[PDB]
RNA sequence: GAGGGCGCUUACCACUUUGUGAUUCAUGACUGGGGUGAAGUCGUAACAAGGUAACCGUAGGGGAACCUGCGGUUGGAUCA
RNA sequence: AGGACCGAACCGACUAAUGUUGAAAAAUUAGCGGAUGACUUGUGGCUGGGGGUGAAAGGCCAAUCAAACCGGGAGAUAGCU
RNA sequence: GCUCGCCGGAAGACCAAGGGUUCCUGUCCAACGUUAAUCGGGGCAGGGUGAGUCGACCCCUAAGGCGAGGCCGAAAGGCGUAGUCGAUGGGAAACAGGUUAAUAUUCCUGUACUUGGUGUUACUGCGAAGGGGGGACGGAGAAGGCUAUGUUGGCCGGGCGACGGUUGUCCCGGUUUAAGCGUGUAGGCUGGUUUUCCAGGCAAAUCCGGAAAAUCAAGGCUGAGGCGUGAUGACGAGGCACUACGGUGCUGAAGCAACAAAUGCCCUGCUUCCAGGAAAAGCCUCUAAGCAUCAGGUAACAUCAAAUCGUACCCCAAACCGACACAGGUGGUCAGGUAGAGAAUACCAAGGCGCUUGAGAGAACUCGGGUGAAGGAACUAGGCAAAAUGGUGCCGUAACUUCGGGAGAAGGCACGCUGAUAUGUAGGUGAGGUCCCUCGCGGAUGGAGCUGAAAUCAGUCGAAGAUACCAGCUGGCUGCAACUGUUUAUUAAAAACACAGCACUGUGCAAACACGAAAGUGGACGUAUACGGUGUGACGCCUGCCCGGUGCCGGAAGGUUAAU
RNA sequence: AAUUCCUUGUCGGGUAAGUUCCGACCUGCACGAAUGGCGUAAUGAUGGCCAGGCUGUCUCCACCCGAGACUCAGUGAAAU
């Protein structure tokens, strides 16, 4: 039937988006956290 | 006019509408429309700030001059029509050097008459004055409360102000709700009755007619829970408390104003 | 053979079955108002200025005769 | 002319039916109710966890809910299993 | 391969977001894939989607977001003007014959078109981040002019037949085609010219807006098709030579007319309704600045580049999402023939598919179907479930009623096919001749050609014509909520919820009030016939008692009583 | 009675019997006139009852058909 999961770009990177999240204090901090953990990317909208 | 209607389904046939057939039903002039996008009763970064209005239709706003820019320049009623925006009607004022503006309506529904402001000007209601040159018991049409600030009270449907008072440089109005006031006499008086004066004698007819007036529903604070609205109580039909707002506070007979700017110039207030 | 019947058949058809809607006499838990006797009970409403003049109309009210309000009358007494 | 007659799409979810380690974390079938309307809906934006949003059911909020999910105080505290 | 079964408003074909080489070819065996694999959408090696115009970007804007200066908050951070982002919307410009294993409006070919640049010529005032115009918008319905398509003629090409009949009580295939430019018609809408005055458009203005006198109207604006024209072309039954064969690739005949209708066009037309239904830029004009060393404009001829990213494919799906290749989700485009009102439903095209575990057996029982004696709700807490009825034209139709309704009340009748009236009526269309010409792609008039009901009458078959699919439980008493509508998604769709309305009440506009301490914003740019809060819920007829309690409004003296 | 415990009250209508229903009686443990009191056109995929229709709901099931089941060859789980 209907999945929770729509799938648009447009909405998934103003939404889950790296340029606001680079842009907002609490977004910031998630890039913070993610060079400290080391990971390949710190955006996930790719 | 009014008429009665006519049923198409069950029921309709007792419901009225207004109808007037002197106004024009073409189009409004179009250098004075605005966009004027709806809010849906939900403030800046909200949530509901203000309850029950929601919806459309889709409708323009129509700028009017109530401020009434310029002085003593002549003019003539081009046109009288009907404005969503409000409920008294509008006129459209053509200045003799071409200059177009919307206007609050008199109470005439006659065309091409020319109006203009001053105290040599024709002593007919239409031609607005300043309220030092005119005697006791006069209805003001739509005034302002500070000179050259524009147009406010009685601006709905055949309402009217009248002044029962004058003394050196301030008048005394008495307003049809129970208030009596002072103003300055330097305001300006347009003088008489506003138009329409029938939209009280309509009645909608249908539940519907309403949802493309604004309007959305909204539950009884007294059918639900009082963790949602603060009327709500346990099982209902005999709640054993008084009548609430949606912050519990009293909705029968509190008085709310407190202003306490305006209010060394009120004389009388409603009950 | 023919002619004609008896037979068959097309048409109409008494008798006769249903549905749905009226009509009419009588009757029905019960009940409103009418009649009735009898020194009932309660009050005393009209006749006299009839006990707060009365009556025509009318809305409300009381347990009820009626009472109250307003328009209409004076066919009603008392200075009159 | 229609919150009018009927009836597919579409939407609703009243009755029947199959399914229950399902084909489906309520879906699929038939009847039924609606069907220019207070109808139905695509894309974006706005509002969020003691906070939202409700023609209200204290319903629903990315499979999780009268306080979801994630990270901390914190190997909290538990006369208790 | 051949034959079989199924879909065919989809189970066909195209597409935006979605993903991104899964396309086309060879090859693989190892892993994977509901069995088995020789197969791949999984692996390996090769081949490939070319653009000014089509998509997105360049440019514009809504809801909204961010934001120097200006403000709020310990602070991070938040508002908000200039400013700048913003698609689900606005932005000059395209058609389709070839060439292949994938694609092409891109390559090839023919032709048209847009913005700027560089030349060539004639004439020349052009012009802004300013003014005016435009952009520019809803809902429904019926006429008028049309069109892709289908149906049938004429035209082109063919058959007269195996089984019974088919050279005439006819059948098969073809009859295709453009953006653009023209005439500007149909359709639609509609007064100009001249002299002249003026307190408006933030400055200015020959644009637009305001007004007079004069004079005359048969002109103007807007735009489908038709026809022209792109085309003395392309394509096309055919024609022609040859590798002894994968096609080859030059060349070509007919290519016309009616009738029915849009889901398409005139049409961002008309009438009508009342909910009056985005903005801005590009675009068109007016003027400032700037300048004549020109630049720019109008007309005509030449001529340069036009980037950036896209383009394959799956696509209502084993290439998008469902843990999985799962009876699921799923915005947009398109609409053949018979029957039908229809995108129902029944059979079929074009086109696609055979539900990717199967083979036997013919047990109950079980899911889902078909028919059923003699009765009937006797069943069940519940006539639950099932069953009857049912179409679509006409007749007929109660109580109750606020006389609108009730009402599809109830009830009854008819139904195929053939033939004829009329070798086809009635309805629609329409040519010749004639008539009238604010003159013609015209109108009136009348019916050659076309399309063609339905009814009646009479036959004709069976017990049967709604001959299949299609398609109502009705009435009587009573409760309740006035009604259509809403709801516990996933045990409740209701008497609860909502509502025109009715009542009670707040509110004088820097309204009441909300969230935030505020910054702002919404109410509202509305103004007491307006807006907020609450209850009550059609209508009709009516509506007794109570101020002890709890809250409000007014009275304002006095009492209890704070800081001081 | 969408309200009444003893109580399945009473009578009329009614059923083969009705703690059903409708109407009447007031013979309502504290129904009662703005949450009104009561009727009531229209609406109902509506509770309590009746009639009329129709039936595999039933008396009581009988036969017929597919697809599972059964049996076979391959793939091959969970609670415990």
């Amino acid at each position: 039937m209907k999945r929770t999961f729509q799938p648009s770009v447009l909405k998934r990177n103003r939404s889950h988006g790296f340029r606001a999240r680079m842009a907002t204090k609490n977004g910031r901090q998630v890039l913070a956290r993610r060079r400290a953990k080391g990971r390949a990317r710190l955006t996930v909208s790719k | 006019a009014v008429v009665k209607c006519k049923p198409t389904s069950p029921g309709r046939r007792h419901v009225v509408k207004v109808v007037n057939p002197e106004l024009h039903k073409g189009k409004p002039f179009a250098p004075l429309l605005e966009k004027n996008s709806k809010s849906g009763g939900r403030n800046n970064n909200g949530r509901i700030t203000t309850r029950h209005i929601g919806g459309g239709h889709k409708q323009a706003y129509r700028i009017v001059d109530f401020k009434r820019n310029k002085d003593g320049i002549p003019a003539v009623v081009e046109r009288l029509e009907y404005d969503p925006n409000r409920s008294a009607n509008i006129a459209l004022v053509l200045y003799k050097d071409g200059e177009r503006r919307y206007i609050l309506a008199p109470k005439g529904l006659k065309a091409g008459d020319q109006i203009q402001s001053g105290v040599d000007a024709a002593i007919k209601p239409g031609n607005t004055l300043p309220m030092r040159n005119i005697p006791v018991g006069s209805t003001v049409h739509n005034v302002e409360m500070k000179p050259g600030k524009g147009g406010q009270l009685a601006r709905s449907a055949g309402t009217y102000v009248q002044i029962v008072a004058r003394d050196g440089a301030y008048v005394t109005l008495r307003l049809r709700s129970g208030e009596m006031r002072k103003v300055e006499a330097d305001c300006r008086a347009t003088l008489g009755e506003v138009g329409n004066a029938e939209h009280m004698l309509r009645v909608l007819g249908k539940a519907g007619a309403a949802r493309w007036r604004g309007v959305r529903p909204t539950v009884r604070g007294t059918a639900m829970n009082p963790v949602d609205h603060p009327h709500g109580g346990g099982e209902g039909r005999n709640f054993g408390k008084h009548p609430v707002t949606p912050w519990g506070v009293q909705t029968k007979g509190k008085k709310t104003r407190s202003n306490k700017r305006t209010d060394k110039f009120i004389v009388r207030r409603r009950s």
